[PDB]
RNA sequence: UAGCGGUUCUGACGUGCAAAUCGAUCGUCGAAUUUGGGUAUAGGGGCGAAAGACUAAUCGAACCAUCUAGUAGCUGGUUCC
RNA sequence: GCAGAUCUUGGUGGUAGUAGCAAAUAUUCAAAUGAGAACUUUGAAGACUGAAGUGGGGAAAGGUUCCACGUCAACAGCAGU
RNA sequence: CUGAUAACCGCAGCAGGUCUCCAAGGUGAACAGCCUCUAGUUGAUAGAAUAAUGUAGAUAAGGGAAGUCGGCAAAAUAGAU
RNA sequence: UGUACAACGGGGUAUUGUAAGCAGUAGAGUAGCCUUGUUGUUACGAUCUGCUGAGAUUAAGCCUUUGUUGUCUGAUUUGU
């Protein structure tokens, strides 16, 4: 009665997913995320969940931004455009 | 060479589904029938006709009647034949009672 | 789950548009390892956990 | 062939289920063109598909057992297996005997 | 009766249909009744018509990660002539 | 430097082509397709669930299972068109 | 679209669990049991023999609990006036 | 190729218990008619009586049979 026939009963969800990390990790009744702390103003990381902070720190994503700034420091952070030489 | 004799029988299955499981009788009526007529015709191949099939159930899977007359015919397989060239096809022959009639080579013609 | 949100069909939107195998003219490419679709996701083998 | 999809359309064409239905299987292979419910209502104008009426559920040994009971048969103490309070209350023959005096 | 329990066979099964199910028998069946959803309460803390019972097959003290390769007078191994 | 730590990962044996594939009353004949039909499809029988249904709708959950065409390597603990 | 002994959870197409609406005729006190109409299935590996020992179902002359820890299991009993 | 064997039918044995069908001044009565009765009849009517120790079944591990119909040369291995 408490193996595979209260498996049975077992049909809701605590957790939906979460808006800013997309995880389903969004507890419903307490209106915050576990993964990433969601409505806080934070994103939760925990120095003994290092894994963690494999997982969901900078370089695992896109970086649409940083991607072009050391190229970006390179030049001395140019402004304007460039002229002509030959060919 | 022709041996397309077609003949009437009595088989009594009374004595065929003795002891058998009430719901395999009609089965074995079917399986006995099929035996039957491979012991007289000789051939291997037996075709059971879709009236014999409502005859032999009338009643149910354990009301199969203890005297059936049967028509059989042996007759040739052409069109990629069998394993075997002849086969049986039988029949039922409509009679008000099964009791006491023996067996006749019918006339064809 | 017959009456939903739009997050939610959106999600079974690219759950049903990545449920293919692969294009066979990858097969063919120069430098190619890639011999079928390992991301295959069934209904009945595995669920999605929306 | 494989008539699975024109004896569901069949049914939902004709409007009586799937038991009665009546694919003939002379004319099988023309069933097997007839794809669409369009293609099954001409099917079943002009009679390759039919209805199989009802099956029987002839009430005539209720009338003929309850012609009995109006004329006072079947109901001596065996053919009686309820409290009498349960078969008629007492309340609704005094209701009965009462609503007519008044 | 439905339902909700689960007594007895110390029945079946016991490398199972099932990490507790099946059959028969049985208790209760309009109320301190059953039950959905929402919500509250969270770990030496909840919650308990109390059995140290239950707290997501985990409970006289949950689960996860880290300190942590914890310590061991105690077992076991410990590689060619 | 290895023979063993109920050592780790992996692989492969005997047991063994055995234990098993036995709840839910039940299937049979013909034809069609096909390389091949105890199982497909149609027809004829026989039956069952018997309107707290094995019927019609749905909530939760699932996610394309829905419907047609083509097709049987792998799955459906036998088979399979 | 399924809403479940194959579409959800139980590692599985797992005899488990899981909220609710409609609901015919007969018998009968009755939504009981038994039979049928409307709908829906005919799916659960099969063929042949049918010895042991089993599981489920039964019956026994005469005595009747002497059996056993204990009448455990069956039997009887039963509806209505 | 045989007073063989098989499948049916026949006879005996055996179980049960008198079939289906038809008939009857039998049937508690009930109605319905008429000369209304001194069995007055028609129709209904569980049942009963006559045919009916009838009918059914009878071998699957019963017996017997000159009857009817059939069947009777498929594969393999073996030596000092």
């Amino acid at each position: 009665g408490k193996g595979t026939p209260s498996f049975g009963k077992r049909h809701n969800k605590s957790h939906t997913l979460c808006n800013r990390c997309g995880r389903r990790s969004f507890h419903v009744q307490k209106k915050t995320c576990s993964s990433c702390g969601y409505p806080a103003a934070k994103t939760r990381s925990y120095n003994w969940g290092a894994k963690a902070k494999r997982r969901h720190t900078t370089g695992t994503g896109r970086m649409r931004y940083l991607k072009h700034v050391s190229r970006r420091f390179k030049n001395g952070f140019q402004t304007g455009s460039a002229s002509k030489a030959s060919a | 060479l022709k041996d397309v004799v077609t003949r009437e029988y009595t088989i009594n299955l009374h004595k065929r589904l003795h002891g058998v499981s009430f719901k395999k009788r009609a089965p074995r009526a079917v399986k006995e029938i099929k035996k039957f007529a491979k012991l007289h015709m000789g051939t291997d191949d037996v075709r059971l006709a879709p009236e014999l099939n409502q005859a032999i159930w009338k009643r149910g899977v354990k009301g199969v009647e203890y005297r059936l007359r049967l028509r059989i015919s042996r007759k040739r397989n052409e069109e990629e034949d069998a394993k075997n060239p002849l086969f049986s096809y039988v029949e039922p022959v409509l009679v008000a009672s099964a009791k006491g009639l023996q067996t006749v080579v019918v006339e064809e013609d | 789950a017959a009456q939903k949100s739009f997050r939610i069909k959106q999600k079974m939107a690219k759950a049903k548009k990545q449920n293919r195998p692969l294009p066979q003219w990858i097969r063919l490419r120069t430098n190619n390892t890639i011999r079928y679709n390992a991301k295959r996701r069934n209904w009945r083998r595995t669920k999605m956990n929306i | 062939a494989n008539l699975r999809t024109q004896k569901r359309l069949a049914a939902s064409v004709v409007g009586v289920g799937k038991r009665k239905v009546w694919l003939d299987p002379n004319e099988t292979s023309e069933i097997a063109q007839a794809n669409s419910r369009n293609a099954i209502r001409k099917l079943v104008k002009n009679g390759t598909i039919v209805k199989k009426a009802v099956t029987v559920h002839s009430k005539s040994r209720t009338r003929a057992h309850a012609q009995s009971k109006r004329e006072g048969r079947h109901s001596g103490y065996g053919k009686r297996k309820g409290t009498r309070e349960a078969r008629l209350p007492s309340q609704v023959v005094w209701i009965r005997r009462l609503r007519v005096l008044r």
